């Protein structure tokens, strides 16, 4: 891994220096084993990946941001209960500062973009960026995301999101028709992936290093990628979904209780190939 | 056989009132200061003892935010009992109970058992909704009312027991 990783850092650095930034090779490096490695590499790369300029001045945060924002109470509520997403190590004083930061990023983005609607779970995305890019960079990058990749999650209603969730089943059917038929018998639906799709598996995966490496992968690919990643997980879990009672409670709870040790790097490659094989 | 009856419960209610915390008190017998924003839907399991017979309660947890209603709406029909939770320290939560019952009338079974819970009874300095004022509303509607704290052990246990009995008697 070491020499192979050493090469990757040199590869990633060569691509940032290229006469025009070799975004193609950065996406390619992001999809390959290990992602973008250090968060420091990410501070450079992620902005390139989203087309937001890294060297722009910060947005103006007006006088009474929290006071006038309709979404203060809800956002505050969710941030309070975001505690488990912070490193166990970092002290309360520092953590609370970041949490106070986190509330302000969200409320600003929501202000700058009036058409966007807050949803429970959005905070899991913003906090991921906040801990990699940092407050200044996180605020601009997530805005871009909020208007493209997460654009549908922030519609007034849940309509488009529901529709996206529905994809999961036609995908399973393409790769394992029998499994698709078992799940429909049970009437599990697709609401087990809601947490997954809406927070980029950030609400659900405990290990932060694995979450950011997934964000690497999601930034480089298509907006709908997370669902093909959901499908790949269910498929990987075939023998447990079948070897299980065929009633909603049993199957919903099973899938709902997501394994902590997934073969991330194996699943990502499957997600990729499945996307290209059955495109949206 | 393992259990005599299986009753399906659903924790409906505003956001941040205590639904998640309550379920963890009853089903796991723990309380955690933050816990986690409940996204989507899932259940916890707990089988109890009542009037000789044994009861498997599977209790479903919901997301509070309004946008999430059309997603959880589907999970009403299969419920034997629905518990409307508000926070006694929050005026909007109690004001919204009225809307939550409107959801139950819309999506839940024709004869579903109801129960109204004011949570966070441990916060006496911050109590806003009035003890006698909540009881009166419940009484007019013919619904059991209880005040519960998930932080202190207080009254979480009896809430679910009171709900399980009401379903049982109705069920036969
Ligand atoms: N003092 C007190 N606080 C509570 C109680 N229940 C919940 N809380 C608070 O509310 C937060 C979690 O609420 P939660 O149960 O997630 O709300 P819900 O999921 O929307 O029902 C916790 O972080 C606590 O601060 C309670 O019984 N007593
Ligand atoms: F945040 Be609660 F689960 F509505
Ligand atoms: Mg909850």
């Amino acid at each position: 891994f070491n020499a192979k990783r050493k090469k990757k850092v040199a590869e990633i650095h060569q691509a940032l220096n290229s006469d025009p930034t070799d975004v193609a090779a950065l996406r390619r490096m992001a999809i390959s084993e290990g992602g973008l490695l250090t968060d420091e590499i990410r501070r450079k790369v992620w902005p390139k990946l989203l087309n937001v300029n890294a060297n722009d001045p910060p947005p103006i945060s007006g006088k009474n941001l929290r006071q006038m924002s309709k979404d203060y109470q809800q956002v505050l509520l969710d941030v309070r209960r975001s505690l488990r997403r912070f490193p166990p190590g970092m002290p309360e004083e520092q953590r609370e500062g970041l949490q106070e930061e986190l509330i302000d990023i969200i409320l600003l983005i929501l202000e700058r973009n009036p058409q966007l609607h807050y949803y429970q779970g959005y905070h899991d995305i913003v906090v991921t960026f906040l801990l990699v890019v940092g407050e200044r960079l996180a605020t601009s990058l997530v805005e871009k995301l909020s208007t493209h990749h997460l654009r549908d999650f922030m519609d007034p209603t849940m309509d488009n999101t529901k529709h996206i969730l529905n994809y999961l089943m036609p995908i399973i059917d393409q790769v394992n028709p029998e499994l698709h038929d078992f799940m429909q018998s049970a009437e599990v639906g697709t609401i087990f992936a809601l947490s997954w799709l809406i927070t980029w598996f950030g609400h659900v995966l405990s290990d932060f290093r694995h979450v950011v490496r997934l964000y690497d992968f999601f930034l480089a690919c298509h907006p709908l990628m997370p669902i093909y990643f959901a499908a790949v997980i269910v498929l990987y879990r075939e023998q447990e979904v079948l070897d299980c009672d065929c009633d909603m409670a049993s199957v919903h709870h099973l899938l709902s209780q997501i394994p902590q040790d997934l073969p991330y790097e194996t699943l990502i490659s499957r997600a990729g190939d499945l996307f290209v094989q059955f495109p949206p | 056989p393992e259990y005599d009856y299986l009753f399906k419960l659903l924790l409906i209610g505003d956001s941040g009132v205590g639904k998640s915390c309550l379920l963890l008190r009853f089903a796991d017998d723990t309380y955690t200061e933050s816990y986690i924003s409940t996204i989507g839907v899932d259940f916890k399991i707990r089988t109890i003892e009542l009037d000789g017979k044994t009861i498997k309660l599977q209790i479903w947890d919901t997301a509070g935010q309004e946008r999430f209603r059309t997603i959880t709406s589907s999970y009403y029909r299969g419920a034997h009992g629905i518990i409307v939770v508000y926070d006694v320290t929050d005026q909007e939560s109690y004001a919204n109970v009225k809307q939550w019952l409107q959801e139950i009338d819309r999506y839940a079974s024709e004869n579903v058992n109801k129960l109204l819970v004011g949570n966070k009874s441990d916060l006496t300095t911050k109590k806003v909704v009035d003890n006698t004022t909540a009881k009166e509303f419940a009484d007019s509607l013919g619904i059991p009312f209880l005040e519960t704290s998930a932080k202190n052990a207080t009254n979480v246990e009896q809430a679910f027991m009171t709900m399980a009995a009401e379903i049982k008697k109705r069920m036969g």
